[PDB]
RNA sequence: AAAACUUUCAGCAACGGAUCUCUUGGCUCUCGCAUCGAUGAAGAACGCAGCGAAAUGCGAUACGUAAUGUGAAUUG
RNA sequence: UUGAGAAGCUCAGACGAGUAGGCAGGCGUGGAGGUUUGUGACGAAGCCUUGGGCGUGAGCCUGGGUCGAACAGCCUCUAGUGCAGAUCUUGGUGGAAGUAGCUAGAUCUAGCGAAACCACAGCCUGGGGAACGGGCCAGGC
RNA sequence: AGAGCAUAGCUGUUGGGACCCGAAAGAUGGUGAACCAUCUAGUAGCUGGUUC
RNA sequence: UUUCAAUGGCCCGUCUUGAAACACGGACCAAGGAGUCUAGCAUCUAUGCGAGUGUUUGGGUGAUGAAAACCCAUCCGCGAA
RNA sequence: AGCUAAAUAUUGGCGAGAGACCGAUAGCGAACAAGUAGAGUGAUCGAAAGAUGAAAAGAACUUUGAAAAGAGAGUUAAAUAGUACGUGAAAUUGCUGAAAGGGAAGCAUUGGAAAUCAGUCUUACCUGGGUGAGAUCAGUAGUCUCUCGAGACUAUGCA
C-alpha cells in the first residue's frame, strides 16, 4: 500500500506536486511541511497528522490506516487550545506513541500557524494604505483626453488674457508696480 | 466592406477618394467665386456655420452657475468652512505640506518646488504610523488651515490630498505630468514674493467648492511688486497647475496692443479630481461629497467640475 | 499627427506637413539643413534668392559631386548648389506654416524655424526617393527681469 | 453532445453555413425572444423578427430603448429600430444596428400568416 | 581641441512588414451514391445586369418565366 | 536531531587539455492525453527596454512601456522541432551616389537619374621563419 | 532435465528519392536545327552546406 | 549604461596544410532552409507469457464518435526436435 | 460457341462526416479579380496579393493652397486603429540630445568619472499592573452532525 502508492505518486505524476528548480512542493492541503518528500506526504503515509486552521481556530488532523478506504471518515479533528503550553500538550497527548519526526513536525507547524494569526491580528489594528489597481484602458483614455484638454486650454492665451483684463479694472492701487511707464500711459489712453 | 479583395478594395476606395476630393473642389471654387461677388452670402455662412467644439458641445447639467447673482447660492457660502477666508476676518491661510510614509528623494524636490508656490507653508516628513486624521488634529491645535498630503509610491508622486483644517472638507486628486522647473524650457528662478492666483472655467457648482478651497490656499494680498501668477485652469475635467512671472508689453494681437511675457517657473503639473469628501479624510469611513465614476467621464461630452 | 519634435503644443508653434512630396529626398535634406533655426522673415528672402540665383544652398553631408561655389562663404563651405523643386516645395510648407500661425492669433514678428526634418517617404532601376517634410515655426522664447 | 452523423460539429462548416446562409435561411436565423406576457400568452418562446414588430433593447448601449422595426438587415444581420439612431458630423442621424437575439418582441404585427404560425408552435391566441 | 565632419549611445519621426493572434482556404483519411451527348454535350464566342471593380447569374422570356413552399422583404 | 523525494540524506580522498569518435544528463519549439478546483479585458500572446533577478550554460523569472484575446507550469505522448554561412531561397534595405550619366536653360545651372562591386579596414621602415602586410613586434609619422 | 515467442525502444546495417544543394542528358509526345511538356526526385566515389 | 586610463586582443566558416600559407564563401537584416518516413536483418535493453508464443486476414461486438475499446472460431508463422 | 449478381477496385463525378495535419515565404499554382493578371508566333508558361472599428460613427465645419494636401477642429474605449488602416521586430534613414574623436573601429580584464537603478529600516519579543471584553473558562442548560466524546452552533454567567 504506502510504498506502492509512493512509487505511482512520488516518482509518476501527482496533481499536488508544483515542481521547482531547488525543491519540490505540495499542493496538498494536508501536508504539514508544505514539501514534496517521503515522510511528509499525506497520500503515501497511512498515519498521519498535521495541524490546520479554520476561521481562526487551529485544530489537529490524523488519519490512521484502519479508515484508509472511507474518504468521509479518513481525517479527525481535535480543538487546539489558545494557550500555547495546552497547545502543545493536546498534540503529545494526542500524537502518543507516534514517532518522533512526525510530533515534531506537528508542532513546528503549530508555531507557524500560531504567529500567522498573531500577524493578522496585528495587520488588522494598523491602518494600512489600500492598494488600487491601475487600469490599462483607462489611463489610455485619461492620458489623450488630457492631451486634448491641454491643448483646448491655451494656457497662455488665457493667462495673459485675465492678466490683461485685471489691468484694465485697476485691481491694483493708483499706478501698478509691475508696469513700465509707457506701457502704463498706453493703457490710460486706451481705457479712456 | 463588399470587396474581399484588398487591391481591388484600395484601388476602389482611391478612386472614390479622388472623386470626393474633386467634388468638394468644383463646390468649394464655386461658392467662393459666388460669395466673393456678394459679401452677403459670406458674411452669413460665418455666422452660421461655426466650427463644433467639445466645449460647445458639452452636454447640458443644471448645476452650473449663472452670471446674475442668485442669493441663495451667496448665502451658502457666508457660513461654510471656507468662509473664514473671504470675511472681513481674513484669516490668513497656514499650510502643511506633508508625503506618505517613506518617501524618497524625488518626491522632495516636487515638495521643495511645491513649497515656492505658496509662502508660509511647511514641510514635516512623514514619520512612523500618524496617520491623516491625526495630523489633521494635530495640526488644528498647531494653527495650520489647510493640510496637504503628497502621496508617492514607486519614486514617484501619483496623487494629493488636501484638507481644510479642522473638519472642512477633504479633497482627492491624482497628480500627472509633473515636471519641476529644471525640466521645463526657457524657465526661470522663483523669487520669495507672493504669486498671484488666477482661476478660469470652474463653471459648475462643485467647481465653485474647489475653487474656493484652492483659492483658500493663496494669501489674499499677493504681492504685486514681484509680478509672480500662480493659475490653476480647469478644462475638460483637467486642472492644470502653473506658475509664470509676466511683465506687461506691446503686441500686435490684442485690439489694445498690450500683451505679457510669460516665463514659467514651475512646478509644472496636472490634478484630476477623484474624490471630495465632508469633513477630514477617512477613506474608509468618509462621506462621500463626490465621487468620480470612470464609466460616465468615458462620454467626452460630460464634465464635473 | 504627431510631428518628431516633443514642440508643436498649441502653445507657439504652428505645423505644416507634406508627405509623400516628389522631390529627391537628398537635395531637400540640404535645404532643410541650411533654414533650420532661422527666422521666418529672413527664410522667405533666402528662399526667394535662390529662386533667382542671388544665394546658394551650401551641400554638407550630401556633398558627392558638388563643384566650388563663392557663394558658400557665408556658411564656412565652398560645395553649394541652386536647387529650385527642392526650395519650391519647402516655400510651399513655409507659408503653409505661416497661414497656420496667423490662424492661430500668434505673434508673427517673432516667428523663428524652430524644427524642420525631412524623412525618406516608401522608393517608387528608376526608383526614385520621394520625401516627408514637416516644419514647426515658433516665437523666439524670451526672459524678463526677475524683481528689480 | 450531438449524435447524430447527419449534422456538423466542424467549426469551419458552421461558419461558412452562417456566413454564405442565404436570405430564406437568414430570416429565422434572425429569431428574437417574446415577452414574459406574450411568451405565456401565445405559449411561443422566440420568433424571427419582422418589421412594424415593437420591441424593447435588451444589450448594449442602447439598453432600455423601445420602438418599431423599420426594417431588417439581413446582409449584416441587423436590426434598423426607429428613433435608436446616432448623430453624425454633419448632423444627419445614422440608424444603428442591433442584433435580433439583443431586443425582446412586446408586441407582435400579427398576420394571418403569423396567426398560423402561432398554432403550429403549439401556441394559441 | 568648440563648430562642421566622423563615430558611439539614447529619444522621436520615417522605412519595412517580422512576430503574435485567426481563418467561409488547403491537405489527408473514411463513408454514401451512379447521373454527359445528334431530344445538340464538354468547350469557345457574343449578348442581358438601372450602376455594379470584377466575379457570379442568365440567354432576345437574358443576375431569369411557370409551379410549389416559406410569408415581407430588397440594400452599396 | 527530527537529515527516509533510500530516486533521499551523509562522510572521505583523488582528479580536471582535447580533434575523430564513444557516453550521460539537461535547455528550447509546434501539436496530443492527463493535470494545475491554473493565468486573462482590474489586460492573454507578441514586441520594446542603459529596470531587477536566477542558472557554468542552453535558457528562465520579473518591473516599466506598448498592446488587444487568448495562454502557460508539471507527468506522459508526438514531430515538417533549434541556423551565421550552402557564389542558399523569398522579401526588405543600404554604401558605391546624387556618382556614371541623359532632358532643358545659359563647359556651367536646372530637372530626371543607374549598375558592377561591397568581411572589415586603409602612412611607411625593418624583422617577423608559414604569406606575413592590412591588422602582429620594435621604430618613425 | 529444452528457451523461446510477441511487442516497444536503442544501435548498427541493407533497400527504396533516402541528409540537402549540386554533372552534358537521353527517351517519348508535341509547337513553330530550334522550342515546349512529361518520364525525373535520372545518373555524383566528387563540390558546397548540414541548426541547442 | 556611456566613456576614459593601464594591459592585452590578426576575420569568421570551409578546404588545404605538421602547421600555416593559402585559395574559397561573407554588403546588411528578417523569414524559410538539410539523417526523414517505411520494409528487412542483426545486437542490446525493457515488458508480457513461457515449451510454448503471437487477438486485429477475418468474425463477434460496440446506443454516451461505433475508424476506438472489448471478445475469439479455424488456421498459420516462429520455437520445441 | 454464349451469358451471369455478390464479395473486389476507385487521386474522377454527386454529396457527406472527420482529423495528434498546414496556418498566408505554410497549406493546392490559387484563403483575395487564380489557371486570373501577365509572358510567348505557338506548343505551353504563370504570379504577387488575407486582418480599420463593436458600430463608418470613414473626420461635418472654419482656414491656407492652382491643386494634392496641411492646420484648427470633430468621431471613437482607443486615431500609439484614419482605408499608406490589428500587433508593427530587424536591417536602413532623418532630426534632436549627450559623449568621444593624430591614419580605423574593434572586444576582453580592472577601476575612475558621469548618468541611472536595485535597497533594504524598530518592530517586535519578554514581563507586568489596571480596566473592561468573551470560549476552547462555567461547583452551567439545549440542538445538530459523527461516534461515551469528537466537531458545529444556541441561551446564560465573565466568579
Amino acid at each position: 500500500q504506502d510504498e506502492v502508492i509512493w512509487q505511482v505518486v512520488g516518482h509518476e505524476f501527482c496533481s499536488y506536486r508544483i515542481k521547482g528548480e531547488a525543491q519540490n512542493f505540495c499542493r496538498n492541503e494536508y501536508n504539514v511541511t508544505g514539501l514534496c518528500n517521503r515522510q511528509s506526504c499525506p497520500l503515501a503515509n497511512s498515519r498521519y497528522a498535521t495541524v490546520r486552521e479554520d476561521n481562526g481556530k487551529l485544530y489537529l488532523y490524523m488519519k490512521t490506516i484502519e479508515r484508509a478506504h472511507f474518504p468521509s471518515k479518513l481525517w479527525q479533528r481535535i480543538k487546539l487550545s489558545k494557550n500555547y503550553a495546552k497547545a502543545l500538550e493536546q498534540i503529545d497527548q494526542q500524537l502518543l506513541y507516534w514517532p518522533g519526526r512526525q510530533i515534531h513536525r506537528c508542532k513546528q507547524r503549530l508555531t507557524r500557524l500560531t504567529q500567522y494569526l498573531l500577524k493578522a491580528r496585528r495587520l488588522a489594528l494598523k491602518h494600512q494604505p489600500a492598494l488600487i489597481p491601475i487600469k490599462p484602458k483607462q489611463a489610455h483614455r485619461e492620458a489623450s483626453r488630457e492631451r486634448k484638454a491641454l491643448i483646448a486650454a491655451k494656457l497662455e492665451k488665457n493667462i495673459e488674457k485675465e492678466l490683461v483684463k485685471r489691468l484694465k479694472s485697476g485691481v491694483y492701487g493708483d499706478q501698478p508696480l509691475n508696469v513700465n511707464e509707457e506701457i502704463w500711459n498706453k493703457v490710460l489712453a486706451a481705457r479712456e | 466592406g463588399k470587396i474581399k479583395n484588398k487591391i481591388v478594395r484600395q484601388q476602389q476606395y482611391m478612386k472614390a477618394l479622388h472623386q470626393k476630393n474633386k467634388d468638394k473642389l468644383e463646390r468649394r471654387k464655386e461658392r467662393a467665386k459666388e460669395e466673393e461677388k456678394d459679401p452677403e452670402k459670406k458674411r452669413l455662412r460665418l455666422s452660421e456655420n461655426i466650427p463644433a467644439t467639445i466645449e460647445s458641445k458639452r452636454v447640458y447639467d443644471e448645476t452650473i452657475i449663472e452670471d446674475k447673482p442668485d442669493e441663495e447660492l451667496q448665502a451658502e457660502l457666508k457660513d461654510d468652512e471656507f468662509s473664514a477666508y473671504f470675511s472681513e476676518e481674513r484669516k490668513v491661510p497656514k499650510l502643511l505640506v506633508t508625503t506618505s510614509k517613506r518617501a524618497s528623494r524625488k518626491c522632495y524636490d516636487f515638495a521643495s518646488e511645491l513649497l515656492d508656490c505658496f509662502p508660509n507653508a511647511e514641510f514635516r516628513k512623514r514619520t512612523g504610523d500618524i496617520e491623516v486624521h491625526e495630523i489633521a488634529e494635530a495640526a488644528a491645535k498647531r494653527g495650520y488651515t489647510d493640510l496637504l498630503v503628497l502621496n508617492e509610491d514607486r519614486k514617484k508622486t501619483n496623487a494629493l490630498t488636501l484638507v481644510h483644517l479642522p473638519n472642512g472638507p477633504s479633497f482627492y486628486f491624482t497628480l500627472s505630468n509633473l515636471q519641476t522647473a529644471k525640466e521645463i524650457s526657457n524657465h526661470g528662478r522663483s523669487t520669495g514674493h507672493i504669486p498671484e492666483l488666477i482661476i478660469n472655467n470652474f463653471s459648475t457648482r462643485l467647481g465653485m467648492t474647489v475653487a474656493r478651497a484652492f483659492q483658500s490656499l493663496f494669501i489674499q494680498t499677493p504681492q504685486i511688486q514681484g509680478r509672480q501668477v500662480v493659475t490653476i485652469h480647469c478644462q475638460r475635467d483637467f486642472l492644470f497647475f502653473r506658475r509664470h512671472r509676466y511683465a506687461f508689453r506691446e503686441k500686435s494681437n490684442m485690439p489694445d496692443g498690450i500683451g505679457t511675457g510669460l516665463q514659467e517657473l514651475g512646478p509644472r503639473f496636472t490634478m484630476r479630481l477623484r474624490m471630495v469628501q465632508k469633513g477630514v479624510w477617512d477613506r474608509k469611513e468618509g462621506e462621500v461629497f463626490f465621487e468620480s465614476n470612470a464609466g460616465e467621464e468615458s462620454d467626452r461630452r460630460k464634465f464635473w467640475l | 499627427v504627431r510631428y518628431s519634435a516633443s514642440p508643436a503644443l498649441e502653445t507657439k508653434c504652428a505645423k505644416a506637413r507634406g508627405a509623400y512630396l516628389r522631390t529627391h529626398f537628398k537635395n531637400s535634406r540640404e535645404v532643410a539643413f541650411t533654414i533650420n533655426g532661422m527666422s521666418l522673415k529672413k527664410a522667405f528672402i533666402f528662399l526667394d534668392n535662390v529662386k533667382e540665383h542671388k544665394q546658394a544652398v551650401p551641400f554638407r553631408r550630401f556633398n558627392g559631386g558638388v563643384g566650388r561655389t563663392a557663394q558658400g562663404k557665408e556658411f564656412g563651405v565652398t560645395q553649394a548648389r541652386w536647387p529650385v523643386k527642392s526650395v519650391k516645395f519647402f516655400y510651399d510648407l513655409l507659408k503653409n506654416a505661416e497661414a497656420n500661425a496667423e490662424a492661430k492669433g500668434l505673434d508673427m514678428d517673432k516667428l523663428i524655424i524652430k524644427h524642420v526634418q525631412v524623412n525618406a517617404a516608401p522608393k517608387q532601376a528608376y526608383l526614385s526617393s520621394p520625401s516627408h517634410i514637416e516644419i514647426i515655426v515658433a516665437e523666439e522664447e524670451e526672459a524678463v527681469p526677475k524683481a528689480n | 453532445m450531438k449524435f447524430s452523423r447527419d449534422v456538423t460539429s466542424s467549426r469551419r462548416k458552421q461558419r461558412k453555413a452562417h456566413f454564405g446562409a442565404p436570405s430564406s435561411v437568414r430570416r429565422v436565423l434572425m429569431s428574437a425572444p417574446l415577452s414574459k406576457e406574450l411568451r405565456e400568452q401565445y405559449k411561443i418562446r422566440s420568433l424571427p423578427v419582422r418589421r412594424d414588430d415593437q420591441i424593447t433593447v435588451i444589450r448594449g448601449s442602447n439598453k432600455g430603448r423601445e420602438g418599431k422595426i423599420t426594417s431588417v438587415y439581413r446582409k449584416k444581420f441587423l436590426l434598423l429600430i426607429e428613433r435608436v439612431t446616432r448623430e453624425k458630423a454633419n448632423g444627419a442621424s445614422a440608424p444603428v444596428g442591433i442584433d435580433a437575439s439583443k431586443v425582446v418582441i412586446t408586441k407582435l404585427h400579427l398576420d394571418k400568416d403569423r396567426k398560423d404560425l402561432i398554432v403550429r408552435k403549439g401556441g394559441k391566441v
